[PDB]
Order: C-alpha cells, then structure tokens, then sequence
C-alpha cells in the first residue's frame, strides 16, 4: 500500500483478506508491505520497492534493506 | 620560444544535474474527483488516462537508471586508513568526518545546508528515491579512498596499493614533465594543493547563487505542479469550477455538456504537462549521460581531452555529491613566470645534423642547452639525447656548434 | 529579437582563436600564451602521430605547397557546388515554413 | 608487410549549425487581435498563455 | 515542434563546442572525430547560424 | 613484474641525493667497466 501509514488497511479496503490486515505488517518510507517478513541480512537488490529496500523470494517473500557491495581494504603503506 | 619556469596547481568546481522528483498524477481522480457520472462521461473517451499513466511511469522509472549509472561504477566499498600519512596532503575537507551526524564530508554538509528545497495535493503524490543519501554519500566514499589508495588501478581490475606521491609523479610523467619535478618540489605542490582546497570551501560559501543549476529544475518542477494544481479553478465556458454546484442546481440534461466541456479542458491541461515532462526528462536524461562519462573518463583516470575536466592540464578529480546531482573538483596543472629564449631546430657538429629525442634547443645568449617543453630545465648537448639524420643543407635553421662524446674522456684517460 | 551578438563580435572571436593558434600553438587554451616558430609546432604535430621529426625539416616546401594548394581549392570546391551549405539552410526552411 | 613511402596532406571541410532565430509570439493578440469580447471570454480558459 | 527542434539545436551546438575546444584549442588522438586521418590541426570559420 | 638489474641506460640522474625525500641506497651497474677492465 503506497504512502499510507498503515493502522487502517481493514477500512481501506474473499481471498483478499488473507492479505488485509495480514500477520506480516512492515512499515517502510513508501508504505507498508503485507505478506513479507522482515530480516535483518542484506542481499543484492531484487524486485525494489523504495527508500533502499527490495523485496525477494527465497517459500517466502523476504524484505530487507539493500546492500552496496562486498566490503573491501587495501592495505596502503607509504612504501609498498 | 617562451618556456614557462614555474607553476600552479588550481582546483575548479563543475556541477551537473543528475536527477529529478519522480512523481504520479491520479488521472481519473483529478479529472473526476470522486463523482460517478464524471466517471461515466470519462469512460467514453477511451485510453487517454492509461496513456498518461504509463508515460508517467516511464518517467519515473528512468531516475533510478540515472543515479545508478552515475555512481554506481565500482564493485566493492572501499575504506581509508585509519592512519593518514599521505606525504604531506590533507584530505580531510572531502573525507567523511566521523564525529558527526550521518556521515557526509564538510564540503557535502555545505552543498546540502545551501541548496533550499513537498506538500500532498488532490490526485499528485511524490515516490520516495530508490537509493537513500547515505547510500550515495557511501558510494562517493568508495570512490574517493579507491583512487586515493590505488589509483586509476581499481578501475580496470583488481585494486592494487601504492603510495600517493609515487602517484602523482605517474600523473606529472603522464602530461610530459618529468619525476624529477615533483620528487624535488613535494612540499610546495602539497601547500598549494592544501591551500585550493581550502579556498574551494570558503568560494563556495560566500557566493549565495553559486549552484543556480540543481535548484533551476527544482523551481521549474514545483512552477509546473503549482499551475497543474492552479489550472483547476478555471470555468473553461462552463457555469461553474465546482461540480457539485452543476450536479445540484441544474439537472442532468443539459449538464452533461458542462460535465464535458471541464472533462475536456482538464484533459488538455493534463496532456499538456505530460508533454512537458517528458521533455524536460530528455534533457535531464542527457545531462546525467554527460556526468556519467565524466565520472568515468576522469574520475577513474586521468583524461587527454583538452577542457573535458577543467581548464588546464588534467590531474584528477574527487567526486562530491549534491541533493539531485553531482558536484566534481578538477585539479589541474597551470604554468607561470614564463621568460623566452632563442631556438633552431639542428645543431650542426661533424657535418651532420642532430635533433632533440624529447624537448628543444635553447640557449641563453652564448651556450645551447636542450630543456623539456613545459618546465625550464636546461641540460649539456651530448650524444644520449640528440640522434643524427642525414646532413646540413637540407634543414634551413641550422646553427654551429659542438656536441660532447661522454666515452671520449674515458677512453683517453684508459688508453 | 535580434542576436546578442553581432556578426562583428562573431568575427572578432574567430580572429582571435585563429591568430592564437597560429602564432602559440595549443598553449593559449592551458595557461598564458607562448611563443613558437610555426614550423617547428609542425614539427610538434608530426611528431604527435608517430613520426618523427625528419620528414618536416626535409620537406618543408612540400608541406608548404601542398598546405597551399589545399587551402585554394577549398574555395572552389564550396562555391562551385550548390549543395554544400545544406544544414544552414535547411534549419532557415524549416523554421520559415512553421512560421508560415 | 606494407610500408608508404610518401605522404599527401589534405584539408577537409564540415558544417555543424549552432544557433536558432529567436522569436516570439503575443498570445492574447494573435488569439484575438483587437476584440474585448475575444479577450474576456479566453480570459475563463485559465493560464495557457 | 518548436521546443523539440530547439532541443536538437542544442544537442548540435553542444557538439560543435566540443569539436571546437578538443580540435582547434589542441590535437586530437580520436580517430575521424576531426577529418578523415591521422589530425594535425583544425582552423574555424564563422557562418550565418553556425 | 619482469625484474632487471638497475644498469645506466634504465635510469636517469638528476639532482642531488639530499634534496628528495624516501630515497634509498644501492648499487647501480655500470655496462662499461667489465670491458674496459678486459683491455688493460
Ligand atoms: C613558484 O611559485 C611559488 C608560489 O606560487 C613560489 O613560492 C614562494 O616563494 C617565495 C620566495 O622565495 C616565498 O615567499 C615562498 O617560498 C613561497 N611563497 C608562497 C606564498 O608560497 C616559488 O618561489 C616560485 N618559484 C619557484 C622556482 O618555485
Ligand atoms: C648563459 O648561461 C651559462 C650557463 O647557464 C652561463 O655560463 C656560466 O655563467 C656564470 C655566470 O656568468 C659563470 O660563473 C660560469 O663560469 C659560466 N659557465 C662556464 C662553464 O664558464 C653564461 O654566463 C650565460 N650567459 C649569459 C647570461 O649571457
Ligand atoms: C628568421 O627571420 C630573419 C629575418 O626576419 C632571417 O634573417 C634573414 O636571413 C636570410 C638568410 O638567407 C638573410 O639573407 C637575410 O639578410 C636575413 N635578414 C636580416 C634582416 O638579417 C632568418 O634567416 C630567419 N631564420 C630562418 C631559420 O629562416
Ligand atoms: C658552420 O660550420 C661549418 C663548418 O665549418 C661552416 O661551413 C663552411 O662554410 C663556409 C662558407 O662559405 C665555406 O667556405 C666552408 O668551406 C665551409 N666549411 C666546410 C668544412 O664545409 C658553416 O658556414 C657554418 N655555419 C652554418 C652552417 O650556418
Ligand atoms: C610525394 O608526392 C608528391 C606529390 O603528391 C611528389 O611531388 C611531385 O613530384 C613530381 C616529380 O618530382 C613533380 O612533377 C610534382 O610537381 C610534385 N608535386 C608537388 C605538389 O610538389 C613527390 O615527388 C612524392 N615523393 C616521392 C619520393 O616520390
Ligand atoms: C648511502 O651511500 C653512501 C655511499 O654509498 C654512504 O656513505 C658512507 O658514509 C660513511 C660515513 O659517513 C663511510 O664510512 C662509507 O664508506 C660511505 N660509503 C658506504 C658505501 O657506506 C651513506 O652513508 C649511505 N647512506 C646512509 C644513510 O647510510
Ligand atoms: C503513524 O502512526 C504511528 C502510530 O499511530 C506513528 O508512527 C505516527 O503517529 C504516524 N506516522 C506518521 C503519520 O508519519
Ligand atoms: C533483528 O531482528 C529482530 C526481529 O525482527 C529485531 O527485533 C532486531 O532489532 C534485529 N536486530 C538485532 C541486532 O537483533
Ligand atoms: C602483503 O599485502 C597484503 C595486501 O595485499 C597485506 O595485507 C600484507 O600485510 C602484506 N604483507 C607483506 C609482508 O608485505
Ligand atoms: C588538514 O587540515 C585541517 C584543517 O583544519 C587540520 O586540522 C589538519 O590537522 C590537517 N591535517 C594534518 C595531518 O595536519
Ligand atoms: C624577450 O622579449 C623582449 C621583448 O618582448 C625582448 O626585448 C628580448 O630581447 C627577448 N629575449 C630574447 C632572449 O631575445
Ligand atoms: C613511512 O611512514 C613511517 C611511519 O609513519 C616513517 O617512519 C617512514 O619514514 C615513512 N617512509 C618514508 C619514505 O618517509
């Protein structure tokens, strides 16, 4: 649900139920997503949704925040 | 001729748009807002409102491939030392300052404290970047400590060390001076260095319009929603602005040709700034194009193109970024304190003549010397830097004089 | 509206570059100008493609004539033909046809 | 191999446009021209101009 | 069609200042960018609109 | 990484030795002595 600050998603409006007021909420800066859970690792970016978040299947549908790279240093020496 | 004996290294400042406001407009909302027979007038009409929404969409879509065209270059996230001994540099002005809020370099909290920028309106809404600040600000990190560390090495394959003064004697020796130059100047090449990149903070300071670029399109865009959201109180031949005042006081009959000329008058106007997005999205598509080749013509090595990177002979350069841009600090090198001599092209010895392998022949009034061709460095005539082809007559400028055998010594001295 | 720039000013700018760049070689556009005999920025241009500085000091009236004639027949060949100078003309048709 | 021998030096002309005719049009008095009848009813249809 | 073919211009003059700062301000290594062969120099010549 | 063994003719002098900073001592072969010491 885009932009809205989801305690009122049963108003807002079958099967649709299972994904309105769902036992999955995770607010974000674009909204909230409903029917994915939230983990606390960071994959490259498949399918974005917003704000340095993408969304994935790993099942389940994962969100988590986007990660840059692989972390990297040089070892930099005056005379090497 | 005239050779320079003296220089100046000078850093200047190029900004560059990069990316706009991604942005959705409720087609059937603005025209209609909320009203069932408007919404079976419009349902006449076809697929204009499919039409905008889909060309909106591309739009926006195509900012998220701009800014990772932009930055997004390097594979890995690089880190400085914790130590910093970089021969007599400072780079702290552009490297992120830890004992601060988020982590953005002096020099990037002054382009964000300075560009001045937004509200929710009936249908428009505003989608939030795909990358946040500080995975920018993290990307500009990467790239700055990978080309202060390794130089242009990281660009091409696996990032190799190496120390920075050796560095830029590999870019002095790569426009035609050699190391010598800098191996003997090291502490007035870092004053000066220190001192533009000071400078560089307090001019971007003092003058209020120094951006006048990123905050044209913000202006423009917000002028352009302002007269969308304007341009609907507006009678356009009809009884009135407000459709409920026509639902209420006149009956259906002849209302549906009000209901239909504010349809069609709403349509234009939407149409019209779609067709003005558009182009203005072309255009800014362009110009994050243009960053882009900067950023890896000249931020990943050092560039031959005359005035491509700044005015001068090109350096290198450090990545900043800006609220919807990029900003680039050019170093390049400038001579000074020029003085002139008098030259020929052959030196006339034995009856044959001699040309310089790398640089001209001056002298000084009485005694010919041969000098590099960007910094005064006269040097004795001898055979390892000059080589012979053919004889005298055929070269007009030919002038008299000797040319040394350094074996010749030895040879007699040791029989 | 009219230009700005008269065709003057136009002019005097295209003046000045090319008396740069005949007389202080590439230099004006890095720092301050220097002197150079113009055979040998010649010499430096040959010797900017690989090859070396002997073909120019042992050819200079060659160079010079065939620089020369080039330069003369350039003249002819963009009067003689109608259809050169189509781009110019072509923006002039358009913009005056739209207006029309 | 192949190795020239001799050289000829030839100078090429090309043409790149660079400028426009600046130009501009009155709405109101192209839309109108000389008619306050004309004028007050486009003055409805908003902020085209 | 006039904002579009303005647009085009500018792209036009954008690659005429090119041309002119990296051909007659210096020589140039980009093969056919500025003639056909190995560029010695380039000399500029105004025009009506170019 | 081709490694030679610093003769003249890949090295140039220039200056003197106290002006530079990092510099370091060896020895630097010189492609004439041997000869010349074969012609006594
Ligand atoms: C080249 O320029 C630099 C500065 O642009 C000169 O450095 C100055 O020299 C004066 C005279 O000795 C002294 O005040 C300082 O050594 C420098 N002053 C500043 C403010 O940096 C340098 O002398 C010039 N000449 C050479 C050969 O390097
Ligand atoms: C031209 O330059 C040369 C070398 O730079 C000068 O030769 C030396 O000049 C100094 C000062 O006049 C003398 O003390 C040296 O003995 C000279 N060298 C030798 C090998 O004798 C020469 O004087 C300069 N000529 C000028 C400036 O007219
Ligand atoms: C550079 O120009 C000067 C004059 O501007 C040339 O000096 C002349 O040289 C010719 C050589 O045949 C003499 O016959 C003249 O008498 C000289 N003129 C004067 C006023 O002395 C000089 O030769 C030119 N240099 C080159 C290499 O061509
Ligand atoms: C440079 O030196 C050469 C060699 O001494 C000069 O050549 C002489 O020129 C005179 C001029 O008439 C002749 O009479 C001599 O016979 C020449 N000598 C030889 C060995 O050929 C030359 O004039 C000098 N000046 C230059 C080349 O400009
Ligand atoms: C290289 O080409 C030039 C012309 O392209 C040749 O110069 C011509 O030479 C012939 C015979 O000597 C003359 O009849 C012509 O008048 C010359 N033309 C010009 C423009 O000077 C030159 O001979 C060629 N080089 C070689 C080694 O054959
Ligand atoms: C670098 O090399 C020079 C000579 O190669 C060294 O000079 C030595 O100086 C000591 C006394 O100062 C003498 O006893 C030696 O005979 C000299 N030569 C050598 C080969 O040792 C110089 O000391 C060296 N640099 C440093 C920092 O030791
Ligand atoms: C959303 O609701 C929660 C709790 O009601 C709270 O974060 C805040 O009131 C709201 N956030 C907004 C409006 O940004
Ligand atoms: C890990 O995930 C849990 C549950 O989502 C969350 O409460 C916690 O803050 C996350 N981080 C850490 C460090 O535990
Ligand atoms: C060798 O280089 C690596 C990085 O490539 C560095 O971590 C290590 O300390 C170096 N070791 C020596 C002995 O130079
Ligand atoms: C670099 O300049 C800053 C300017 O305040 C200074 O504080 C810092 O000490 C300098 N770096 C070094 C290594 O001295
Ligand atoms: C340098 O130029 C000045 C005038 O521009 C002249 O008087 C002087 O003689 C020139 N120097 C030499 C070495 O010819
Ligand atoms: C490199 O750094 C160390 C410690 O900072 C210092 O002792 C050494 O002299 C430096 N190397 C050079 C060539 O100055």
């Amino acid at each position: 649900y885009q932009d809205v600050n989801c305690t009122e998603v049963p108003v807002a409006i079958p099967t649709w139920r299972v994904y309105s007021t769902g036992s999955n909420v995770f607010q974000t800066r674009a909204g909230c997503l409903i029917g994915a859970e939230h983990v606390n690792n960071s994959y490259e970016c498949d399918i974005p949704i917003g704000a340095g978040i993408c969304a994935s299947y790993q099942q389940s549908i994962i969100a988590y925040t986007m990660s840059l790279g692989a972390e990297n240093s040089v070892a930099y020496s005056n005379n090497s | 001729i005239a050779i320079p004996t003296n220089f100046t290294i000078s850093v200047t400042t190029e900004i560059l748009p990069v990316s706009m406001t991604k942005t959705s407009v409720d087609c059937t909302m603005y025209i209609c807002g909320d009203s069932t027979e408007c919404s079976n007038l419009l349902l006449q009409y076809g697929s204009f409102c499919t039409q905008l929404n889909r060309a909106l969409t591309g739009i926006a879509v195509e900012q998220d491939k701009n800014t990772q065209e932009v930055f997004a270059q390097v594979k890995q996230i690089y880190k400085t030392p914790p130590i910093k001994d970089f021969g007599g540099f400072n780079f702290s002005q552009i490297l992120p300052d830890p004992s601060k809020p988020s982590k953005r370099s002096p020099i990037e909290d002054l382009l964000f404290n300075k560009v001045t920028l937004a509200q929710k309106f009936n249908g428009l809404t505003v989608l939030p970047p795909l990358l946040t600040d500080e995975m920018i600000a993290q990307y500009t990190s990467a790239l700055l400590a990978g080309t202060i560390t390794s130089g242009w090495t990281f660009g091409a394959g696996p990032a190799l060390q190496i120390p920075f003064p050796m560095q830029m004697a590999y870019r002095f020796n790569g426009i035609g001076v050699t190391q010598n130059v800098l191996y003997e100047n090291q502490k007035l090449i870092a004053n000066q260095f220190n001192s533009a990149i000071g400078k560089i903070q307090d001019s971007l300071s003092s003058t209020p319009s120094a951006l006048g670029k990123l905050q044209d399109v913000v202006n423009q865009n917000a002028q352009a929603l302002n007269t969308l959201v304007k341009q609907l109180s507006s009678n356009f031949g009809a009884i009135s602005s407000v459709l409920n005042d026509i639902l209420s006081r006149l009956d259906p009959p002849e209302a549906e040709v009000q209901i239909d000329r504010l349809i069609t008058g709403r349509l234009q106007s939407l149409q019209t700034y779609v067709t003005q997005q558009l182009i203005r999205a072309a255009e800014i598509r362009a110009s994050a194009n243009l960053a882009a080749t900067k950023m890896s013509e000249c931020v990943l090595g050092q560039s031959k193109r005359v005035d491509f990177c700044g005015k001068g002979y090109h350096l290198m350069s450090f990545p900043q970024s800006a609220p919807h841009g990029v900003v680039f600090l050019h170093v390049t090198y400038v001579p000074a304190q020029e003085k002139n001599f008098t030259t020929a092209p052959a030196i006339c010895h034995d009856g044959k003549a001699h040309f310089p392998r790398e640089g001209v022949f001056v002298s000084n009034g009485t005694h010919w010397f041969v000098t590099q061709r960007n910094f005064y460095e006269p040097q004795i005539i001898t055979t390892d830097n000059t080589f012979v082809s053919g004889n005298c007559d055929v070269v007009i400028g030919i002038v008299n004089n000797t040319v040394y055998d350094p074996l010749q010594p030895e040879l007699d001295s040791f029989k």
